[PDB]
DNA sequence: TCAGCGAGAGAG
RNA sequence: AUCGAGAGG
DNA sequence: CTCTCTCGCTGACCTCTCGATG
């Protein structure tokens, strides 16, 4: 029954490999018998003993000395040794891993309005993966006798099963994973929301520990059984305990993108905005005027203030007072838990802030104020991102307006140093240095030119002055908040897209002096193409290596644990500055 | 100018500047004039089936010809057979013609049909036959010296190494055997010391000469003939037999006759080329001037006096398509028949022998299907929409049998050569494994009679540029000096500046007037075919647009077609030459028409003499692609119009009056959402999905068969056990389900429906051999086809008899004979019979429909390389508005746009904007009923506007009636042309604005739909084209509990279709051991797999109300002891 | 190869051995538990 | 309990004991019939095993001399 | 109810007492009827029944027959999972080497003796 | 193919 | 079941 | 004793669709 003979539709069967060598080696040993019993001559008997120990080693081990035997197709047989080694054999394939129950997959959305230990799942996968404990409950109330009956019932969908469904998910966690697993931060417990449609919904916090994205990606869930594994989801694996890495002391879960622009939008301030110069009674007067349509969320204010700070007991102390503030910092000082400085939050923030804010509460107060804190800071930066009406348009991309100047100078050198090697005065090989660094410095003047134009345009009216600020340029806020820009983006966006390599590695003559607000040409885009495929080939021809690095560093060190307490010796090392405070 | 009738009522408004020189080419040129060099009559004899008759033939061969197809293509589609033709060939002993067997046959389209399925036979890419000299940059040898090698290549044949040693020694290798001393080759040439020393040599020097051949020599342990003779055949052939007579015709058959080795034209001509001779043409065998000469070559490399090859040029690698494979096929057949000739020639006798009976055309057939469906270049067509056929059929390989391989190849072949310009396309390429090795054809692209891509040029004389147009190849243009497309002319064709910007001899610089030679043709010449169909491709960056272009071939069709309101230029060559369209073949009138026929009346001046004079269009209705989607075809005349020759008369999927139509126009803003759309989500409103806009038809087909058991016979009947009466109600009297029927998942059909599918009954087929017995509904439904199928022949055939026959009453004994026996040719052929498969009797069909509208977690996707999934279907009141009370589609996130540089998608969505902004101010006067004078007016100052564009449209040459029907179809909003390099600026998109009455910056006021607060920043706002891909999350959603399990390894079976589990692998054990879970381990791994009692005990248990497990032994690992214990190996367990 | 040459015993001591079988890890929630039988021995 | 366990291996000492306990104390619940030492509030008893274990009112020497009682 | 894990060589007698049938000559399934042939690859005798408590013939089909083997065919009444677990032999006609033992980079059939690879793959292979 | 390593003959 | 081809993360 | 030089031998995540052959 390990090699079995498998029927079809036809009346023909499908055979395995072994069965034909098995067959091999019998002919072949029996047609040694005949010849010992007819007494033939030993020059015919020598010829077929060298036969038998040719079968024998196709059935053991096929290919050691290549005489390969192959079947129907032109393909070679597999032989018992080939069942037991390699990815495909007994161990790695059927040991290590395999498939199990109780488990399904699906495509992931975005779902806003969760807390950080949710998810949302179908019911029609819900349905399917709880069946027995169904079975159970239904059985238990007396709604069905037989085994069959409950069947029936959840087979016709009645309108009672949707309410025992919903008593058998009260508390019972479900694990979710993702398919290349780097760390163990891939799979993580959850507790379910049954919602309606096909489509599993995932909190916006834990995508940058899954590596996960909403352009048609896909994820996997299964589901404990027993009371010790349930026990352990909730104590070792659930979202709410894994809150810093393992591999170094910094948090994983970080507000990016939309929150990080709409706390940043909040707490920027202007010039003579609306309302600009009240003194208030403290933060909810602050909501009443926004909300009112009274003053502007940017103006520069008074408010009285009160605070907390511990002890050396562990007590809390107050302390109350009045500061120059703006209407929206003193907004958001509302969800800032008790035992922090008001100067957290008096600035403009951007990721760093924020991380760190977060580290600080968890630092000082504890793990429980953390996840609250993490929630409201998600929901007010969501809800006050969309009332921004923050977008992009064609006339954000400033280009400077010194730019052809420094090109055609640029050029005139160039073509002034040409006169120099007309006429012997440099060496074949010097005119590439100079031209190099010539296009170089005016790409860097260029950018110069370019990033000093963008950041600070005001031009603002002071009752009655001139006066200067920062920008609120769309493309600006972004870079500078750090949501998704990069300086670097920019100078091709609106600068120049700069010097090209070739696909040795040199350098090309001549740059790309166009940016992508105004078009390439024919061959400044047939130019920048090597560049790119190289890069995605890259990418697509070496996830190998690193995985081949990771299962042999796995394997080399997977039974080392901590089984001791107190070793005794007096040895150690020495540390140096890095700081010295970050390495030890 | 004068434009066409199809054309004229709807106009695209041009931006292009440029004049256009040469017309774009029949895109599917590549494949049928291929296949035409196959079976077309060669008196020449020299390129397919009449060369290999005259290359292999006693028997003498006189003639040959094809026969008639049996079927035609769409009965072969139906009954699933292959459209092939016989081959029949005369020979003489005296005289007789015989039968060779059946050829496959191409269609209009350039497809096969093989077993009813239409398949693609892609061309490949491969080095050509030649001498080629190369040396290793470095690495061999930890001395860092290079070392020098030379390869000789033949079509047919073995092949032959040379190379060097690091003590400078030569060295021959043949069929990449082991090492030998190079002279030995040389002493089997009948050349002695002298002779050698006398070739080699005529004074030794140390720079410039070398004595590499005298060392050579020395270390040579060989001084006879002989003596080479047999090292040579001892180290080919190892067992040691050495003969004289043996050792002799080894190297006679080596490399010098004609039916082992074969260096082709191709071949003969490079080999001649690269050794600097002056004749081109020669023998397909070597000799031994040719082996010195390559010695003499390499040597003088060595020393330094040339330079080595490179192997990635363009110019070193050729071109081979399916009717050059047709034809080695063919020969590699028909040399298995001479072999059995000559054996029953020996035999012998006479007189009563006939050529016929020394024949036998198994093994040609038997070749020739195995090429045409199981060769690594046939493959499945695909039939996604209209561009994926076009896409498919202008692809290259550089896989196959004479190939590479996709993990032995390297760096440098998957990358872009500077000679791939005008030739292969720079940006669609696959991005997974197979990323460098398969190619697209560009546009202008053509290959020459040795099998080398070319391009062409414009002729430049005196200064003047000409419209003279030469095709050159990758080694031509090297010594040439050719300027861009984008160089400025007057009008004279002068050049406007005194410095030009030009290509020469692999780089670019700037040349004076005088010293250009050529110029390129147009601005697109460089990218390919999906590549030219992105508005503003040249603001956006290479990786999106590599991501666009392979996306844009996944699209879906939906309900209804909708033209792209900002398009490129190239939508009608692709819709008219993919041939999914009706296109007239004469000019005439049209007569009848209706949802499935079109009857044209032609022209008096293009009749031939003795003709009726009528064309009949059939049109395809509801049929079911590769793919499980929808064709349809839909008549757009009306009756009474006139048509001229090449006139669009039909659509077909994704067509729109002649346009190729991919997606739908959508009204966006981009602004975040309540968090909405995070990542890459997209929000949707519900009107979107009242109005069916992005709603799918899909087909399926399932098939059921009654074996021919001997055990059991069984045969269909309405009758089952252990069913209900309401059960068999959608059956018949026969027990096979009605037409029209409304099912759902488990149902019986014939006896079915898969779990989850639902849909209705459109088609039902039934298939019987030549056997015995029938049903009643295959006696109602089966003959009802037949019956069918003769009165459409009949109805058909009708409109030409009533024809002729008043026209003779104004001899028809004779044409009633003739319409008789074309009626009982057609029953006849009707009639036939069906060849199945032994033990089967009876086959049955059945066809479902189902209809797909959107939902949460569906792939959406525009032209630039931006994609998402939907997250949420928003009501109507919840959106944002403006100043109107008009709300938007479609909203998207701004953070997505600066960090992937693809800016086109906002340039797009500014200029769409504009566009329906000049349809508004149409709709308004057509529902004023104003004056034919002011929309003439208005239109006009519409076209017009622009920066010295070639375009030129004149209303005045217009009737009344003809200016009332563009404005009608304008009325939705004006399309907008934009090549690729040649387009539109920002200044000219603002004017269009102004002439609109909108902003210029592209930038409104809105209100939230929630509050009816303002918000506080301008947004933007316009119009963008939208598609949907073939990733639904209908077919991707899967559940198990408890299944079936394997047999060897008792453990869950995989894949949805056959309701299997999923795999936790290795990778999920280390996370679970990093977490330190050892109980959901161990319920993992024994509980849920492998563990027969466990799995039944945890059952029982959770049924029971108790969560405990009893965990036992896997089985896998009592199949590993036994396995291991078949080896001889006492392996076991010690229990004490 | 070697190991039937040689004649070798395995005391199944890591966690890949306890795996194959199908038992408890030596780590974590399964730690205590192998400690049990090391004092049983 | 609820959301957080943190409270509870502050007092066992360690999580990995902390599953053990609260394994064992849940089994006597489910399946051996006993009653809670706290308000029900409509819980799975490994929840109701959690919240006593907060209290104070479960461990390891508090188990091991009930069960000495009864036997 | 273990605690180590034992590998070795193996030697005649001990796999003739694994199997519980003797060599077998015969082929295959017999195509036509699909009762396996006796004293095969495929034999009831030697590896069990093809179905749960019943015999090849068919003359005992109870479980109060459990524990006997039939006269006519010699087919014990058992469980058919047995046919997962039993073995079986084939006596050879002349001594035959195992590849394992003899090509390796470490040979270990050529290391007790003296001579290298080349020469005794020459004597195996009778040359 | 490419990179890496040990077993085996050489020429001093 | 194996082989070949393609697609998604 | 001890560098050169040939010459083999072993190694390089998850999911979906089709057809041809057993
Ligand atoms: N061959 C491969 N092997 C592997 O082991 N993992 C792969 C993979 N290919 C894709 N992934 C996964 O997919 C993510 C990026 O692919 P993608 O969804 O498009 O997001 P991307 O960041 O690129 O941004 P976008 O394209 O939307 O602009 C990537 O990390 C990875 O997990
Ligand atoms: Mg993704
Ligand atoms: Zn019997």
């Amino acid at each position: 029954d390990l090699r079995p003979l498998v029927p079809l539709d036809g009346g023909r069967f499908a055979t395995s490999d072994l069965n034909d060598l098995y067959r091999r080696v019998i002919n072949r040993n029996n047609r040694l018998k005949r010849l010992l019993d007819l007494a033939a001559p030993d020059i015919i008997v020598r010829n077929e003993k060298r036969m038998l120990q040719e079968a024998v080693d196709a059935l053991l081990d096929n290919g050691r000395r290549g005489r390969a035997i192959t079947g129907s197709n032109k393909r070679p047989l597999k032989s018992l040794a080939d069942m037991i080694k390699g990815k495909q054999g007994r161990f790695r394939q059927n040991l290590l891993g395999k498939r199990v129950d109780y488990s399904g997959r699906s495509v992931i959305t975005v779902g806003p309005y969760l807390r950080l230990h949710q998810c949302g799942l179908p019911k029609k996968m819900a349905l399917e993966l709880f069946k027995p404990f169904i079975y159970g409950k239904l059985e238990l109330r007396g709604l069905a006798t037989t085994i069959k009956a409950a069947k029936k019932m959840v087979e016709r969908e009645e309108a009672v099963v949707w309410d025992i469904l919903d008593e058998v998910i009260r508390e019972h966690p479900v694990l979710l994973n993702r398919a290349p697993t780097l760390h163990r931060l891939g799979i993580q417990a959850f507790e379910p929301v049954l919602i309606e449609g096909k489509a599993i919904q995932l909190h916006p916090l834990v995508c940058a520990a899954y590596n996960a994205d909403f352009d048609g990606d896909q994820m996997a869930v299964h589901v404990p059984l027993t009371l010790e594994a349930q026990l352990e989801a909730r104590a070792l694996m659930m979202s709410t305990n894994n809150i810093l890495s393992p591999a170094n002391g910094e948090p994983i879960i970080v507000p990016s993108q939309d929150v990080v622009l709409g706390l940043y939008y909040m707490t920027r301030d202007c010039v003579n905005a609306k309302g600009e110069g009240m003194v208030l009674t403290g933060p909810k007067e602050a909501e009443r005027l926004y909300r009112s349509g009274l003053a502007s969320l940017h103006a520069r204010v008074k408010v009285r203030i009160t605070e907390y700070e511990k002890d050396a007991n562990g007590e809390l102390v107050a302390k109350t007072s009045l500061k120059d503030t703006t209407v929206g910092r003193a907004i958001l000082w509302m969800i800032v838990p008790k035992g922090l400085p008001y100067s957290i939050v008096n600035q403009a923030l951007g990721k760093k802030a924020i991380s760190k804010m977060l580290n600080t509460c968890y630092r000082i107060l504890g793990l429980k104020p953390t996840v609250i804190f993490a929630d409201q800071i998600m929901y007010t930066g969501f809800a006050y991102a969309a009332r921004s009406g923050a977008s992009v348009g064609i006339d954000d991309m400033v280009i400077p307006e010194k730019k052809h100047e420094i090109i055609s100078e640029a050029e005139a050198e160039v073509a002034e140093i040409q006169e120099q090697f007309q006429s012997g005065l440099v060496t074949a090989g010097e005119r590439y240095n100079k031209v190099i660094d010539i296009w170089a410095a005016a790409n860097d003047r260029v950018s110069k030119a370019m990033m000093d134009n963008l950041q600070t345009e005001t031009v603002i009216n002071r009752d009655g002055q001139e006066e200067k600020q920062v920008s609120f340029n769309s493309i600006y806020m972004m870079a500078d908040s750090g949501a998704r820009g990069s300086a670097a983006q920019i100078r091709q966006l609106a600068g120049m897209r700069g010097l090209m390599a070739k696909p040795d590695g040199s350098i090309i003559e001549t740059p790309i002096t166009a940016n992508f607000r105004e078009g390439l040409n024919v061959l400044q885009y047939f130019i920048s193409t090597h560049g790119a495929r190289k890069g995605l080939a890259d990418t697509a021809l070496k996830t190998a290596n690193s995985g081949y690095l990771t299962r042999r560093l796995v394997d080399v060190a997977q039974d080392l644990v901590v089984t001791e307490d107190d070793c005794g010796t007096h040895e150690g090392i020495m540390m140096t500055p890095e700081p010295l405070r970050d390495r030890v | 100018m004068v434009y066409s009738y199809t054309e004229k009522k709807r106009i695209r408004k041009d931006f292009g500047k440029r004049p256009q020189v040469l017309d774009v080419p029949y895109l599917l040129s590549i494949q049928l004039d291929s296949f035409q060099k196959f079976i077309e009559q060669d008196p020449e004899g020299q390129y397919g089936l009449e060369a290999a008759f005259r290359s292999v033939f006693e028997l003498q061969y006189v003639s040959y010809r094809l026969g008639e197809p049996v079927f035609d293509v769409q009965e072969c589609q139906i009954r699933g057979v292959t459209y092939s033709a016989p081959l029949r060939v005369k020979l003489r002993l005296k005289e007789q013609e015989v039968y060779m067997g059946e050829i496959p046959l191409m269609t209009d389209n350039g497809t096969f049909v093989i077993n009813g399925t239409e398949r693609v036979i892609v061309s490949q890419l491969h080095r050509s036959p030649g001498v080629f000299f190369d040396s290793d940059k470095g690495k061999t040898h930890s001395s860092g010296k290079v070392l020098y090698n030379a390869r000789i290549i033949p079509y047919r044949g073995s092949w032959l190494d040379f190379e060097f040693d690091p003590k400078d020694n030569l060295f021959v290798r043949i069929d990449r055997r082991r090492k030998l001393p190079a002279t030995i080759i040389l002493r089997a040439l009948n050349y002695t010391t002298e002779q050698i020393l006398d070739l080699f040599f005529e004074f030794t020097n140390d720079l410039d000469h070398g004595p590499y051949i005298s060392e050579t020599l020395r270390v040579d342990p060989t001084n006879d003939r002989l003596s080479a003779l047999v090292e040579i055949y001892r180290m080919m052939r190892p067992g040691e037999p050495p003969t004289r007579e043996a050792a002799e015709s080894l190297f006679e058959n080596l490399f010098f006759s004609e039916d082992r080795y074969d260096l082709s034209a191709v071949g003969r001509m490079k080999f001649n080329r690269s050794l600097l001779r002056e004749e081109i043409e020669g023998s397909g065998i070597l000799s031994k001037d040719d082996i010195i000469d390559v010695m003499k070559k390499l040597i003088d490399i060595r020393n330094g006096k040339g330079e080595v090859d490179d192997i990635d040029h363009l110019g070193n690698r050729r071109i081979r398509s399916v009717g050059e494979m047709a034809e080695n096929q063919f020969r590699v057949g028909l040399v298995r028949v001479e072999r059995a000739v000559k054996e029953r020639l020996s035999l012998g006798d006479l007189d009563t022998l006939m050529p016929q009976d020394m024949i036998n055309a198994k093994p040609i057939s038997a070749a020739v299907k195995e090429f045409f469906g199981s060769s690594q270049l046939s493959q499945f067509m695909d039939q996604n929409n209209p561009l994926s056929e076009i896409t498919h059929k202008r692809r290259i390989s550089a896989l196959g049998p004479g190939g590479l391989t996709r993990e032995r190849a390297g760096f440098e072949v998957r990358d872009v050569h500077p000679t791939h310009y005008g030739r292969v396309c720079p940006i669609e390429t696959p991005e997974g494994p197979n990323i460098g090795l398969i190619n697209s054809l560009s546009v202008y692209a053509q290959t020459n009679e040795y099998g080398f891509l070319e391009t062409p040029y414009r002729k430049v004389t005196d200064g003047v540029v000409t419209d003279e147009i030469h095709y050159l190849s990758a080694i031509e243009e090297g010594n040439y000096v050719i300027a861009q497309a984008n160089s400025n002319l007057d009008e004279e064709g002068h050049f406007v500046e005194d410095l030009v910007t030009c290509r020469s001899k692999g780089e670019s610089s700037l040349f004076s007037r005088d010293q250009v030679d050529y110029m390129d043709v147009s601005t697109q010449q460089v990218v390919s075919v999906g590549a030219s169909l992105i508005p503003f491709l040249e603001h956006d960056d290479a990786n999106r647009a590599l991501m666009g272009a392979n996306m844009q071939r996944q699209a879906v069709p939906t309900l209804r077609a909708d033209k792209p309101l900002v398009g490129t230029g190239m939508e009608r060559a692709v819709a008219v030459d993919s041939g999914v369209t009706a296109v007239a073949k004469r000019g005439g009138v049209v007569q009848y028409v209706d949802a499935s026929r079109i009857v044209i009346k032609v022209n008096e001046d293009e009749m031939y003499p003795g003709e009726a004079g009528i064309d009949i269009y059939n049109l395809t209705k509801y049929t079911r692609s590769n793919q499980n989607t929808c064709i349809n075809q839909m008549p757009c005349v009306s009756l009474g119009e006139p048509v001229e020759r090449g006139d669009v008369l039909a659509d077909g999927p994704s067509t729109d009056l002649g346009e190729l139509a991919l997606g739908q126009n959508m009204r966006v803003a981009f602004m975040p959402w309540n968090g909405y759309n995070f990542e890459d989500s997209i929000l949707v409103s519900e009107r979107v999905v009242q109005e069916d806009r992005f709603t799918t038809i899909h087909i399926q087909e399932l098939a059921c068969v009654s074996r021919d058991t001997k055990l059991g016979p069984e045969e269909i009947t309405a009758d089952i056990p252990n069913v209900g009466e309401a059960a068999l109600s959608k059956l018949d009297e026969s027990g096979i389900v009605y037409i029209g029927a409304e099912v759902t998942g488990g149902d019986i059909l014939v006896g079915r429906v898969p779990n989850g599918v639902s849909g209705t009954v459109i088609d039902v087929q039934v298939f019987t051999r030549d056997g015995v017995e029938k049903d009643k509904r295959a006696l109602e439904i089966e003959e009802m086809q037949l019956k069918q199928a003769k009165k459409d022949l009949s109805e058909e055939l009708q409109i030409l008899e009533a024809g002729l026959f008043s026209r003779i009453r104004a001899q028809y004994d004779e044409l009633k004979h003739e319409f008789e026996k074309k009626l009982e040719a057609k029953r006849r052929k009707i009639t036939q019979g069906d060849d199945l498969a032994p033990g089967v009797l009876k086959i049955v069909k059945v066809y479902l429909a189902v209809k797909r509208r959107i939902q949460p977690g569906d792939k959406m996707a525009g032209r630039h390389g931006n994609k998402g999934v939907i997250s949420k279907i928003n009501p109507i009141e919840d959106m944002p508005y403006d100043e109107n009370g008009t709300p938007v589609d479609i909203v998207l996130n701004p953070l997505g746009v600066p960090s992937r540089m693809n800016i086109g998608q906002i340039l797009e969505t500014h200029l769409g904007m504009a566009a329906k902004g000049i349809g508004d101010k149409i709709n308004a006067m057509l529902k004023q009923q104003q004056e034919v004078a002011k929309l003439r007016e208005f239109i006009q100052r519409a076209y017009d506007l622009g920066a010295d564009v070639r375009q030129k449209v004149d209303l005045s040459t217009f009737s009344d009636e003809e200016v009332m029907r563009l404005a009608e179809n304008l009325r939705k909003g004006m399309p907008i042309a934009t090549p690729v390099f040649d387009g539109a600026k920002e200044a000219e998109i603002k004017e269009l604005l102004k002439l609109g009455d909108l902003p210029t910056s592209g930038q409104i006021r809105l209100y939230d739909g929630r509050t009816g607060e303002q918000f506080e920043r301008p947004v933007t706002v316009g119009y963008m084209y939208m598609l949907k891909l073939n990733h639904l999350v209908d077919d991707k959603m899967h559940a198990r509990s408890t299944g079936s399990y394997s047999l060897v390894t008792q453990q869950p079976l995989g894949g949805k279709a056959q309701f299997g589990g999923q795999r936790f692998g290795e990778m999920e054990v280390w996370a679970l051991e990093a977490y330190g879970a050892a109980y959901t381990l161990q319920e993992m791994l024994t509980v849920k797999s492998d563990d027969v009692n466990g799995r039944t005990k945890m059952y029982k248990n959770i049924v029971d109300g108790n969560h405990q497990m009893e965990p036992g032994m896997p089985e896998s690992f009592n199949v590993l002891l036994k396995e291991i214990r078949s080896l001889g190996i006492n392996i076991e367990l010690e229990d004490e | 190869t070697e190991a039937a040459v040689a004649g070798k015993r395995d005391e199944l001591r890591g966690l890949k051995e306890n795996v194959i079988v199908g038992r408890l890890i030596p780590a974590g929630t399964g730690y205590a538990y192998h400690q049990d039988r090391m004092r049983r021995r | 309990a609820r959301v957080t366990v943190q409270d509870a291996v502050e007092k066992i000492g360690n999580r990995f004991d902390l599953v053990l306990v609260a394994a064992r104390r849940a089994r006597q619940m489910q399946v051996g019939g006993k009653d809670p030492l706290v308000p029900e509030e409509n819980d799975k008893t490994t929840v109701i095993a959690l919240r006593e274990i907060e209290e104070g009112l479960i461990n390891n020497q508090i188990l091991d001399v009930r069960e000495r009682q009864e036997q | 109810e273990f605690d180590a894990i034992k590998i070795a060589l193996a030697s005649p007698d001990m796999i003739r007492s694994w199997s519980f049938g003797e060599v077998k000559k015969p082929e295959t399934i017999n195509y036509r009827t699909f009762k396996p042939e006796r004293d095969g690859l495929f034999c009831a005798r030697i590896f069990g029944p093809v179905k749960d408590y019943e015999c090849l013939c068919g003359k005992y089909k109870r479980l109060k027959h459990r524990g006997v083997i039939c006269e006519k065919c010699g087919v014990e009444v058992t469980q058919t999972k047995v046919r997962r677990e039993r073995m079986g032999h084939i006596e050879l006609a002349s001594p035959t080497a195992h590849i394992w033992f003899l090509k390796s980079l470490p040979s270990r059939i050529g290391l007790l003796l003296d001579m290298p690879l080349r020469d005794i793959e020459r004597v195996l292979y009778f040359e």
